[PDB]
């Protein structure tokens, strides 16, 4: 048995059009297709709030241009 | 754990300021 | 339509038990195992080398507490 | 893409010290 450490990175902005109505789900659908991770493996963060799946983007006053933050969550 | 956390922290801060 | 910016962030280290006749694919099965990137999804990197799916640590002299970078990558 | 490949570089660069 041999032991090894991986340091993972990840530091790129990406573009996602979507619908105030959108849920952060379906925003973490358009996510999974970009970058593959599964959206229950994905933290995201707006504003120092970290977003609920159910909730809807217009529920944070995500507008047009908003930065959010995706964090990689393990498993 | 606290790897996680402490980068969940981190990236909240960040967010303050970055959004 | 709304565009809204999602900047992705990674940054951690994560301990494999690995084997030296172990493909970088099996790591990378691994590593999905922690983190639930798909393989096709990780670039790996060593030692200034991109690593080969089909070819073994070994082949790149990976060794213990040999320190692998995980490169997240779009689709 | 850009941001791929100079992400790809930086990680290289990073793995040279880094191993
Ligand atoms: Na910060
Ligand atoms: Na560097």
């Amino acid at each position: 048995a041999m032991q090894i450490f991986v340091r993972t990175h990840a530091m790129r902005t990406d573009v996602l059009e979507v619908e105030p109505s959108d849920t952060i789900e379906n925003v973490k659908a358009k996510i999974q297709d970009k970058e593959g991770i599964p959206p229950d493996q994905q933290r995201l963060i707006f504003a120092g709030k970290q977003l609920e799946d159910g909730r809807t983007l217009s529920d944070y006053n995500i507008r047009q241009e908003s930065i959010l933050h995706l964090l990689l969550w393990p498993r | 754990g606290q790897q996680e956390e402490e980068d969940l922290q981190r990236i909240l801060q960040l967010s303050l300021t970055e959004h």
